[PDB]
DNA sequence: GGTCGTCTGGCGTGCGCGCCGTTACACCAT
RNA sequence: GCGGCGCGC
DNA sequence: ATGGTGTAAACGCCAGACGACC
């Protein structure tokens, strides 16, 4: 029987024990009682909240009289009320009669004195307090004791956990008190949401116009400032006669936050309003969503955990600093849980009309606050507008046109930055639980979310705690990575976005560089075809201008945190999705991003390279520049040599003098690694140089790599490099060599189709084809893919092109059978399981061999799920759980050496003289983890979980008949993969 | 220049001394999902005002015999007037994306045109017109740019307050007033802009045109 | 019979017909044919050009020129319309389907007389592909001219031209054989399919 | 109500990030 | 989340 | 320049739908 007053009376009520204005509530109660319609709302939850807050500061007299209102009403007391007395006769320090009673009396009703402590959760203040009563009472009731942390037993996570093993783990450069003040740098930039960055555009000259207009805009602001904070106390003043005659208001919830940062909200809030109007409930959503989190994080400063927090991190820091030392090393979760840990106290958001009416009751004060000059009588800024938006009709603000030109004709060098998407100063929180991760004071959830989905979480929280301390262990040392920028990178990418951009190597070019159509004095209209084409060509004009502007948007958001974190040393906390992979949480910097985003950033700690760190440098920038992708790595070498003139060229020169790092795929990252190759060939001890630049290693279409490893296929693997070769396989070109033999034998006997296709059969055409076979790619794309290149084509008649893209679709799925069979097998199999489950009515689930339980979200408009899409995203999501887990294991057994890695999902990253140890544990992992039956334990699963009922056996029967159907696999021989040298090289 | 601002007013051409004697009409502003009318009389009095706000329409089909029963009950509730108003819009078929309200639009105005306009085929002479939108804003000083703002103030100072000034713009009747004041205040929360639009309309065609 | 007649109207009253008028109509000009219970033709006429299609859309002009046209129609027990194929995601179609559906709300509004007091339905659409495949003059979608089908019952015939009425119909159908004209012609197989399909099982 | 074969219309590679915009256009008077 | 674009695996 | 004006009609497949029978 939920009900809309009911879940805002709660509300209400908790919003008044967070603020520290009990008596209105207590007000609100009393008069809410005394009324035969409004009495019968009111539930037990209610009456013990306001229990709990007369408790919490001692009033004994006011919870004899709530408890005289339950007795009145029919509900029966739990046991948060008997907690809540137990305080209050604690504090109080009554006498020990009356506490022996009430504990008499509790016992009376059958509850456990350990069941208040454990049951229902409280403060700590709130159960010491109860334990001083109860030992007053009886001085022999002791608490339980606890116990050691338990370890994952598991046979893959086994060697992980091992105390008597040899370990080697990690530690930082920078000394202690060096990193004391960077916490305190962080908290400080965490306390105040917004950051300021310069902007990185050319400086304009101040001419005394925009000077007359930057005043005017300090002299307006200042008076708004004043108005604003007006009419807030006029609105608080009349809101809070409401409460009184028993009328709920958002009064309890205005005076959570002080007047100037509610005044400071919302003169932001003004300030990003775009010059076209936007809507009334994103604006009202917004600002309930902002002032919700203001809340949250400025609630820890009066509660008195920041201290705390202070302390332990202070303690914590002796593990990661250089020149201190620890007793027994261990991992950073379990020296964090070995202290003393803050205890973290998860929080429940208000109901959205709660949240509704919060943002118009703070939106619609702004625009009666806000008045402006004619420029007399005074004119409002802000007016309602209503319009047609995404083919509908809705609401919306808009500004006025002389705020627009005054706000055009200054111009602010400053750009604005939530502290979210800004990176750490500090280094992160371990990770120990799905509630406390990264972020100091801000919470973060462990699985990216779009939208209302919490079955993901769900089975996150009911799953045993042991299982989940693999990949937070990943995600802690992910997280503990430290970078740095580079600053000769910067400067010259600056020096090219200052002037007009290079747009061939990344840089975004000015709105005054677009092109400008010729200009007639004929009118066009006297001419058909003029006025034909004057249409055409002013519609492309404006299309591509609205096309150039947003790549400069984006450019200058980017590199303006670049010019901010020079000198500076930042972290970069991770998460994941439902799936497995693991993504940063900063959008705007980070790497997983582009060219010039990578070539930027860098390793904060140095190793000296050793006796094989120079090859591998060399070896990567012949990667980087792309030239040699099919030959072994002593030709590439040997390359590196030849062309040794360009690189110091290209290093001392970039942009005077040959310029031959443009060239390049990569031409940023290239030219980053030049300037490192020709700092190390100058030194005097090349094997004694310091090195802080990531090398790469990653291994072609993983899916078939894994696909090959499930089904044992002896003639599968060899293609995608599973079996020991000097020279590495491509299966592209595989592909079109089997394709061109097909169409060579067709044609000879009675075609005319393959006669005109000779000579235009490449990797390209057939490319994207393969690369999306994981995904499942269907006859009609193929199709349009293979269509599209041979428009692209330029000698190829157009007019066969319908026939001959349906013979290519045709042959290259024929020829992909004969090398992939049993591929094809497994996919047909979760094809025809998924189906069968879906018309059953459930989606589907299973687990990853590392113990994540993954759900799909897949769902029609208690909704009835979607067959089609949940049938083709089953084979394209169990492959993915699989790359992730080889990653998540490879990151854990490279931690144990003393290795720094950080990994782009299916591609490995190290400094240069670890690379044969990460390639070594790699292949250990991928053995170790394929040996294992996984077809089969997946099978076992899903006859658990689905079919185990004794209800309609019939379509049972059919379920237990597919299901045990699994294929056999081959006679490939899995140990042979140590062995090989270019599965991720 | 009036008969040129009255030519761009109205659409249909109708005789200046019809237009003078005119003794009631009827003022309707509909939307996607409602429609609203008010009346007046020669000294302006507002006898009714009122919304229908839950139809069976737009979603993803276009069916006359949904149209025509819904639209056949809602006229059902009109009383006789010597004259309707119709509000116009500067929607138009080149807003590609725009075209299925144009269609709601056309559909909807083409039937209260067919159904509303009675004794056509025995006198031949109308009794259904169009009026602009944005000539009624110009009149109020509604417009900043080429974009119309919201008339909500204005029916505040009209209604629950009475400030005569020697001059008063509208009248209400005494037994009625609660109701209309109960409406507005309901009507506060969720804003329906086509309810203070109709009234609007009818008091900018009693000045424009009737009074000149 | 849902695919045939989109308002859903009752078996028994569907039968028992006495005449009915088939109207189809174009972008130029409206025509209609009248044909009671024994297929015998009553009345088969077609309308000049319109002042209607040329530039603004206005909703007083189409009055005018659908009270001009209905006053010679006469009265009949029911009345179809076809139901045309567009598709409302096809750009460069809009404007025919904005006059195709303010023709079907004006014809659907002003026929409807008795609607506001009995409360019946007078009106029915029936869709193209279902007589285009009744009588198999074109296949599908595609519609064949028909001429060759009505030069062939008129000029043992399906429909009968009753007597000194027949000089009329073949004074028409020597003119205008040169002009694209199509209307004619589909009213009355729209009759005669209504006829075979609706009526008499 | 459940079901029960039977003809028809929609759809056709996965996941994760950014930026912009919402009748337009040519002319003419002042 | 309606449209036009860009990026990573 | 702005204000203000005028102008713009190429194939396959499968999850439902359901009328009727049960
Ligand atoms: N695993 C993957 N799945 C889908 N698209 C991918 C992909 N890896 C790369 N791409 C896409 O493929 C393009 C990269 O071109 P390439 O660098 O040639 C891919 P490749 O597999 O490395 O071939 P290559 O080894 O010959 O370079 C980009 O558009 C990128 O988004």
């Amino acid at each position: 029987q939920l009900s809309g007053q009911q879940q805002r009376l709660l509300a209400f009520f908790k919003c008044c024990l967070l603020t520290d204005q009990l008596p209105l509530a207590h007000h609100l109660l009393v008069v809410h009682h005394g009324q035969r319609q409004k009495r019968k709302l009111l539930t037990l939850d209610m009456y013990n909240a306001v229990m709990l807050g007369w408790a919490r500061q001692g009033a004994f007299k006011e919870l004899v009289y709530v408890l005289f209102m339950v007795k009145d009403a029919g509900l029966t007391p739990d046991l948060l009320s008997y907690a809540a007395a137990l305080q209050c006769m604690g504090r109080q320090d009554q006498d020990a009669g009356t506490i022996e009673r009430c504990l008499e009396q509790m016992s009376q009703e059958g509850l456990k004195l350990q069941a208040l402590f454990t049951a229902v959760l409280l403060s700590e203040e709130d159960r010491a307090t109860v334990l001083k009563a109860v030992h007053k009472v009886k001085p022999t009731f002791s608490l339980p004791p606890q116990l050691p942390p338990p370890v994952n037993t598991s046979k893959l996570l086994r060697d992980v956990y091992a105390k008597d093993g040899r370990v080697s783990y990690p530690k930082l450069h920078l000394p202690l008190k060096t990193l004391q003040c960077l916490f305190e740098k962080q908290l400080h930039m965490e306390l105040a949401s917004r950051v300021c960055v310069v902007s990185v555009e050319k400086p304009t000259l101040p001419s005394k116009e925009v000077k007359h207009a930057r005043k005017t805009l300090k002299t307006l602001r200042d008076q708004w400032e004043k108005a604003l904070c007006r009419a807030l106390r006029e609105t608080k003043n009349r809101l809070e006669r409401e409460v009184y005659e028993g009328r709920f208001s958002l009064y309890p919830f205005l005076c959570l936050l002080d007047e100037r940062e509610v005044v400071r909200m919302l003169l932001q809030v003004l300030q990003a309003l775009p010059a076209q109007g936007e809507s009334f409930t994103t604006l009202a959503r917004e600002l309930s969503a902002r002032t919700f989190s203001r809340h949250v994080v400025q609630r820890q400063r009066v509660s008195g955990q920041v201290q705390a927090l202070q302390n332990h991190y202070r303690k914590y820091l002796c593990l990661l600093a250089s020149d201190a030392e620890v007793p027994e090393p261990c991992l950073p979760r379990q020296y964090w849980e070995a202290l003393g840990a803050p205890e973290a106290l998860r929080e429940q958001p208000w109901p959205l009309p709660v949240q509704m009416e919060l943002g118009k009751l703070l939106a619609e004060m702004l625009v009666q606050a806000t008045q402006m000059p004619c420029s007399s009588r005074l004119v409002p800024v802000l007016y309602h507008v209503y319009s047609f938006r995404n083919v509908q009709q809705i609401g919306i603000l808009k500004p006025h046109p002389a705020y627009v030109q005054l706000l055009e004709k200054a111009a602010e060098p400053t750009l604005t930055f939530e502290a979210v998407d800004v990176p750490m100063l500090c280094p992160p929180l371990p990770w120990t639980s799905p509630h406390s991760g990264a972020f100091l004071l801000s919470p973060t959830k462990l699985m990216r979310t779009v939208e209302g989905a919490t079955q993901h979480q769900e089975l996150l929280e009911t799953c045993p705690p042991t299982a989940l301390h693999g990949a937070l262990d990943a995600l802690t040392q992910l997280g503990n990575c430290a970078w740095r920028v580079n600053g000769r990178v910067l400067d010259l990418v600056l020096q090219l976005f200052q002037a007009k951009g290079c747009p061939q190597l990344g840089v975004p070019a000015p709105p005054s560089e677009a092109p400008q159509p010729p200009e007639a004095h004929l009118p066009h209209s006297a001419a058909p075809a003029r006025k034909a084409e004057l249409r055409r060509e002013l519609a492309h004009c404006q299309k591509v201008a609205r096309e150039m502007h947003s790549l400069r948007a984006e450019a200058l958001y980017r590199l303006s945190l670049a010019q901010h974190l020079r000198d500076r040393v930042f972290w970069l906390p991770h998460n994941m999705d439902f799936r497995g992979r693991t993504y940063p949480c900063p959008p705007h910097f980070n790497h997983l991003g582009s060219d010039v985003a990578r070539a930027l950033l860098e390793f904060a700690q140095g190793r000296p390279l050793g006796p094989h760190g120079l090859d591998w440098l060399k070896i990567h920038l012949v990667n980087l520049t792309g030239l040699k992708k099919r030959e072994p790595l002593r030709k590439r070498l040997a390359f590196a040599e030849e062309v040794m003139d360009d690189i110091l060229d290209s290093a001392d020169q970039p942009l005077t003098g040959r310029k031959w790092w443009m060239g390049a795929e990569e031409p940023w990252q290239t030219l980053a690694c030049c300037m490192e190759v020709a700092n190390a060939v100058r030194a005097s001890d090349p094997a004694a140089y310091v090195s802080h630049l990531p090398v790469h290693q990653d291994g072609s279409c993983n899916g078939l790599q894994h696909y090959a490893a499930l089904g044992r296929d002896s003639v599968g693997a060899a293609s995608v490099n599973l079996e020991p070769s000097d020279v590495p396989q491509d299966v592209y070109s595989g592909v079109a060599a089997q394709v061109e033999v097909f169409r060579r034998q067709d044609a000879q006997r009675g075609m005319r189709v393959a006669q005109v296709l000779e000579g235009f059969i490449t990797r390209k055409v057939v490319k994207q084809t393969v690369m999306t076979v994981v995904y499942g790619v269907t006859r009609y794309g193929g199709r349009l893919q293979i269509e599209k290149r041979l428009r692209e084509l330029s000698d190829f008649p157009q007019e066969f092109v319908w026939e001959a893209s349906h013979y290519l679709v045709r042959q290259v799925f024929k020829s992909l059978q004969e090398m992939f069979s049993g591929t094809r097998a497994i996919q047909h199999w979760l094809t025809e399981s998924a189906r069968l489950i879906s018309h059953m009515g459930s989606v589907v689930e299973w687990v990853t061999p590392l113990g994540v339980p993954v759900i799909q979200p897949y769902r029609l408009d208690s909704r009835k799920p979607n067959t089609r899409k949940q049938k083709n995203g089953f084979p394209p999501n169990f492959i993915h759980s699989l790359d992730s887990s080889h990653m998540m294991l490879t990151a854990l057994h490279c931690y144990r050496k003393g290795l720094t890695f950080v990994s782009v999902h299916d591609c490995y990253w190290t400094h240069a003289a670890d690379v044969s140890v990460m390639n070594q544990v790699c292949r250990e992992q991928f053995v170790r983890l394929h040996s294992e039956p996984i077809l089969q334990d997946l099978s076992r699963f899903l006859v658990k979980r689905f079919c185990s009922e004794p209800q309609k056996i019939l379509e049972a029967s059919q379920l237990k008949e597919t299901l045990q159907a699994v294929p056999k696999p081959g006679a490939f021989d899995l140990e042979q993969v140590k062995r090989s040298t270019y599965f991720f090289s | 220049p009036e008969n040129r601002f009255l030519r761009k007013l109205l659409k249909p051409d109708i005789e200046r001394e019809r237009l003078k004697a005119v003794n009631s009409i009827i003022s309707i502003v509909f939307g996607t999902r409602r429609i609203a009318w008010a009346h007046l009389d020669r000294k302006l009095t507002v006898l009714d005002w009122q919304q229908s706000d839950r139809w069976s329409l737009m979603r993803g089909i276009y069916s006359s015999s949904v149209y025509l029963e819904e639209i056949s009950s809602i006229i059902s509730k009109m009383p006789k007037a010597d004259f309707y108003v119709l509000e116009k819009t500067g929607l138009s078929i080149q807003n590609s994306s725009l075209f299925p309200i144009l269609l709601h639009f056309h559909i909807m105005e083409a039937m209260l045109y067919a159904l509303l306009n009675k004794t056509f085929a025995q006198d031949g002479q109308h009794q259904v017109l169009s009026m602009n939108r944005n000539a009624v804003g110009k009149h109020f000083e509604l417009m900043i740019g080429d974009s119309r703002t919201s008339g909500k103030e204005l029916v505040k100072q009209f209604l629950f307050d009475s400030i005569l000034k020697a001059d008063p713009r509208v009248f209400f009747p005494s037994d009625k007033i609660v109701h209309y004041r109960q409406m507005f205040l309901s009507t506060e929360l969720q804003r329906v802009e086509e309810l203070y639009d109709s009234l609007l309309q009818a008091i900018a065609f009693y000045e424009l045109a009737v009074f000149d």
